[PDB]
Formats: structure tokens, C-alpha cells, sequence
């Protein structure tokens, strides 16, 4: 009865103040003025957006994750709760971007993706580290869902780095600060498995803390054991969905876990021949255009007698992973060995390390203003 | 030509608070039919009539969600027929005909086209019955051919075609300029035009970094 009274209780206020939204931005020029005037600090404005961003989505996922008939929660938030706030007009400030970014998120966990392309025209307003973070997380996601896991992955790099000169400070990542970590972290391990032989570029983007673990993952994973297959997609499904509140668990209620099969189950068709892409490409293209040892060698290493040898490696060429040609008369293979590139880390730093002396003569600058 | 006299008023249905109304499949799953029929698409139309068989399973019908299915898989290698099983709820993967339009959808992403006309069925004829489908999805073979092969066999071409014969293969080989090279191939992509490498080359930086280093 406390769970639901914590619940009902958010849904009611935000209900109340998304009338005060409607009503402030588009018209009341006064009011809004007022609000400009008064207090030391507009970041209670401001918060108040994507506080009920997270927070509204949990109170909606638990009366979703509930009731799985008769929808009441959907329509009403998807018609009223999410497209008035952000369909009209928004207010003179970074509010507009937070209502656009709130409803990005609302928009994610709901799996009609596809006005990504209009939310990022209407996102008109500058990006402030603080909204281009938390835009790259969606849209790096976004570029995951879109099988275009080399784009994806740098994106991943970016934001997991803690050199985009965050500082924060006034809890804008408050209660979730780790989570940041460990999605960034989790998704960018999943893209490292389609495609590798080319980053190279993984050295930025995750610590070798991780690197050492997730490293021998996809190795474990492509090779010799679909034991990765199972630990991976663990991980994986709370912070491919987002869900941000699994319910109460308990077997006197059920309800919960029947949204659970869609959820989950939408996710097995992803990581399921998008991982058997991977152990094609593991065994490295030892020699480049490969003559009748080597193509043997390789159609011994495919797959064994007698049937269907050909078809199958021939099939696999086709998807994204290899390049080449057939010839008749020699009836010879020839391929495409292409790699990526060494040292893209230290310009890329050398900016990041005067932030380390800047930040550095800044701080000391400002310990030397007060005890002088 | 029903097709072009709804694009302005769905246009405006899915981009208001009426994709996520369930009274507004009327002129909806209408609008997927004529995507098929018509021989073209509308990803958005598709993925609100998915979206809204999502939210209420009960509204959920074989055949226009076979409309989608059909029509996403011509359109590859995008993620449209990502975000159809992403709609498509646990039971209604087992129905017919969405059980059989999948499994052969599943050879398309893999790309066994050899596999792909042999599994088939030719008494479903609602196969037969989507405009343009039949040969939409033999030019998306012809079109992952010229991304990775240089060349191929002429007896190759026409079974992954469905075993073509002679004459048939005449329009394949005419689509995209490719002709008949000696003993006996057909000739698909230059050599050094198929692989396209952007590897090794950078450290030419300099400008952007001693600008930076500039004070």
C-alpha cells in the first residue's frame, strides 16, 4: 500500500504540473519573466524536466509491467502525458531541449524508433555537454539498432571517456551516475564482437580493467563456448531496454513477467546470428588472396564433408564481413584483407591533458583567491 | 494510385496522438495494403499498425501484418524487418502466413538465396499476389552481388536468381551493365573498385593540431 501510495502520488503531481507547462511556455510571457527574476538559481526550473523524465518512466513501467490488459497506462501517456509537453512550443531556455530529450527517452524504451531523424532537427538549441552526452547515448543506440555497429561503437567511446569536461556537480547524473559506466561499458562490448579486426580504437573508450575481461569475452564467445551467449545477454537486457524498475518479485502476482517475454525475446533475434557473423571473421585472413592451400585450408576450417561446403562459405561472403572474387580458368579466391589504423589516441589527447593542466592552474587559482 | 492520396493525411495521423489511438486502423491497415498492392513503402504506416497490434494483441491481422513483412524484406539490408519482429508478439510469430514469410526472411538476412527459392511454397498465393515482390527481392541479390564479388559464374548468377534459364537472365545481366567475360563468367566489379580500403593513411593532422597548439 506504501508502494502505491509513493506511485500514485507522482503520477498525480505530474499530471498537475504538466498542465503549469502547457500553460507557461507558449503564452504567459509575464510569468515566465517572474520566474526569471526571484531566485540565486533556474536549475530548480530545469531539473524538474528530467527529474520527471527517469522518474515518470519508472511509475509508468510499474503500472505497464502490471496491467497487460485492458491498456489504461500506454495510450494515455503516449496521447496526453508525453506529446502535449513536447508537440508545442517550448520554453526560452535549455527546457526545450530537456522536454525533447525527456521525450527521446520515452520515446527509446518504446520500440517505434524511427522520428529520430526529427528530434535531432528540432534540437535547434546549442549542445551543452550536458544534453549532447545524454543525446550521443540515444543516438549511438539508435546506430546499434541500425546494424551500423562501426558508427556506434565510436560514439560509445566519447561518452564512457570523462574527458568531455563534465564536472558535474549539482547532481544532473544523480542516482545513476554508474549507470553511465556500465550501459556505455555493455553496449560497445556487444558492437566489439560483429566486427573486430579493425579498433584499435577500443584502447580510449574502455579501461583496461574491463578491456582485460570483456577482451577475452568475445574471444570465449565467437570460438569455443556459447557460454558468453548467455552472461552477455544478461548483462545485456537491462540496459538495452532500459526498464528502470522491475516489479515487486513474487509468484502470488504474475503480471510482470508476461511484458518480460516481449522485451526479452525482441533482443534474442538481435544477438542471435549477429554473434554467428562474428566466428567467421575469427579465424584471421592469414593470407590475403589465398591460392588452393590456403582456400582448402580455409573450406577444411568452414566446415567438414561433402555438402555443403561451398554453398555455405559462399553465403557468408555476401552479408557485410568479406570482399572478393571468383575466378573460373584458375579457379583461384582472391580477397580483401583491410585494417584500420595505428595511433589515432595522442592528438586526440592533446587537448584532453592541457584540460588536465588547465582545470589544474584554474583550481589552484581558485584555492590561491580564497586563502590569500 | 490510393497510395498517393493518403501520404498527406497519414502523413499528419503519425505525427499527432493518433498512433497510439487503436481507432485510427481503418484507414491504417488500408494504407498497408496499398503499399503492397501498389508496389511501394511507408516504414512509419507499417511500424504505427505494429506498434498499435503491440499494444492491443487482439487487433492484431495475419495477412496485413504479411503486407509488412513481405514489403520489409525487399527493402534490405535495412533494419525494417528488425523493427517488424520487434512489434510481432510472441504468439503471433506462429501463425500463418507469418510463420512461413519469416523463415524466409530469415534466409534473405543470412543470404542464402540458394535456399531461399528452394524453400518456397508456390500454393500460397499471396505470394504471387504482392506486385513486384518476386522480382524486388531478386534485385536485392544482384545488389549485395556487386558489393562483394568481382565476378560470377553464369550458371552462379541464375541459381541464386531461382535457376533462371538463358533468356531470363538476359534482364539481370543488362541491370546493372554486367557482360560476359571469356571462359565463361559474367563480369560483376573492377578489382580495386569492389574493396574500397580507407586504412593506413592519416597523421596528416597537422593543420587542425598546430592551430590548436597555436598559443
Amino acid at each position: 500500500q506504501w508502494l502505491w501510495d509513493i506511485i500514485d502520488e507522482f503520477i498525480y503531481q505530474f499530471q498537475s504540473f504538466s498542465q503549469y507547462r502547457c500553460k507557461t511556455a507558449k503564452k504567459s510571457e509575464e510569468e515566465i519573466d517572474f520566474l526569471r527574476s526571484n531566485p540565486k538559481i533556474w536549475n530548480v526550473h530545469s531539473v524538474l524536466n528530467v527529474l520527471h523524465s527517469l522518474v515518470d518512466k519508472s511509475n509508468i513501467n510499474r503500472q505497464l509491467e502490471v496491467y497487460t490488459s485492458g491498456g489504461d497506462p500506454e495510450s494515455v501517456a503516449g496521447e496526453y502525458g508525453r506529446h502535449s509537453l513536447y508537440k508545442m512550443l517550448g520554453y526560452f531556455s535549455l527546457v526545450g531541449l530537456l522536454r525533447l530529450h525527456s521525450l527521446l527517452g520515452d520515446y527509446y524504451q518504446a520500440i517505434k524508433v524511427l522520428e529520430n531523424i526529427e528530434l535531432n532537427k528540432k534540437s535547434m538549441y546549442s549542445r551543452v555537454p550536458e544534453c549532447q552526452v545524454t543525446t550521443y547515448y540515444y543516438v549511438g543506440f539508435a546506430y546499434l539498432m541500425m546494424r551500423r555497429y562501426q558508427d556506434a561503437i565510436r560514439v560509445f567511446a566519447n561518452i564512457l571517456l570523462y574527458i568531455q569536461r563534465t564536472k558535474s556537480m549539482f547532481q544532473r547524473t544523480t542516482y545513476k551516475y554508474e549507470m553511465i559506466n556500465k550501459q556505455n561499458e555493455q553496449m560497445h562490448a556487444l558492437l566489439a564482437i560483429a566486427l573486430t579486426m579493425y579498433p584499435m580504437r577500443i584502447d580510449e573508450s574502455i579501461h583496461l580493467q574491463l578491456r582485460e575481461k570483456y577482451g577475452d569475452k568475445m574471444l570465449r564467445m565467437q570460438k569455443g563456448d556459447p557460454q558468453v551467449y548467455e552472461e552477455l545477454f544478461s548483462y545485456s537486457c537491462p540496459k538495452f531496454l532500459s526498464p528502470v524498475v522491475p516489479n515487486y518479485d513474487s509468484v502470488h502476482p504474475n503480471y510482470h513477467k508476461e511484458p518480460f517475454l516481449q522485451q526479452l525475446k525482441v533482443f534474442s533475434d538481435e544477438v542471435q546470428q549477429q554473434a554467428q557473423l562474428s566466428t567467421i571473421r575469427s579465424f584471421l585472413k592469414l593470407y590475403t588472396t589465398m591460392p588452393v592451400a590456403k582456400l582448402a585450408g580455409f573450406l577444411d576450417l568452414t566446415e567438414q564433408e561433402f555438402r555443403i561446403q561451398l554453398l555455405v562459405f559462399k553465403h557468408k561472403m555476401k552479408n557485410l564481413v568479406w570482399t572478393s572474387g571468383i575466378s573460373a580458368l584458375d579457379g583461384e579466391f582472391q580477397s580483401a584483407s583491410e585494417v584500420d589504423f595505428y595511433i589515432d589516441k595522442d592528438m586526440i589527447h592533446i587537448a584532453d591533458t592541457k584540460v588536465a593542466r588547465r582545470y589544474g592552474d584554474f583550481f589552484i587559482r581558485q584555492i590561491h583567491k580564497f586563502e590569500e | 494510385a490510393m497510395f498517393e492520396q493518403m501520404r498527406a493525411n497519414v502523413g499528419k495521423l503519425l505525427k499527432g496522438i493518433d498512433r497510439y489511438n487503436p481507432e485510427n486502423l481503418a484507414t491504417l491497415e488500408r494504407y498497408v495494403e496499398t503499399q503492397a498492392k501498389e508496389n511501394a513503402y511507408d516504414l512509419e504506416a507499417n511500424l504505427a499498425v505494429l506498434k498499435l497490434y503491440q499494444f492491443n494483441p487482439a487487433f492484431f491481422q495475419t495477412t496485413v501484418t504479411a503486407q509488412i513483412l513481405l514489403k520489409a524484406l525487399t527493402n534490405l539490408p535495412h533494419t525494417d524487418f528488425t523493427l517488424c519482429k520487434c512489434m510481432i508478439d510472441q504468439a503471433h510469430q506462429e501463425e500463418r502466413p507469418i510463420r512461413q514469410i519469416l523463415y524466409l526472411g530469415d534466409l534473405l538476412e543470412t543470404c542464402h538465396f540458394q535456399a531461399f527459392w528452394q524453400a518456397l511454397d508456390e500454393n500460397m498465393d499471396l505470394l504471387e499476389g504482392i506486385t513486384g515482390f518476386e522480382d524486388s527481392v531478386r534485385k536485392f541479390i544482384c545488389h549485395v552481388v556487386g558489393i562483394t564479388y568481382q565476378h560470377i559464374d553464369r550458371w552462379l548468377l541464375a541459381e541464386m536468381l531461382g535457376d533462371l534459364t538463358d533468356s531470363q537472365l538476359k534482364m539481370w545481366m543488362s541491370k546493372y551493365g554486367w557482360s560476359a567475360d571469356e571462359s565463361g563468367q559474367i563480369f560483376i566489379c573492377s578489382q580495386e573498385e569492389s574493396i574500397k580500403p580507407k586504412n593506413i593513411v592519416e597523421k596528416i593532422d597537422f593543420d587542425s593540431v598546430s592551430s590548436i597548439m597555436a598559443s
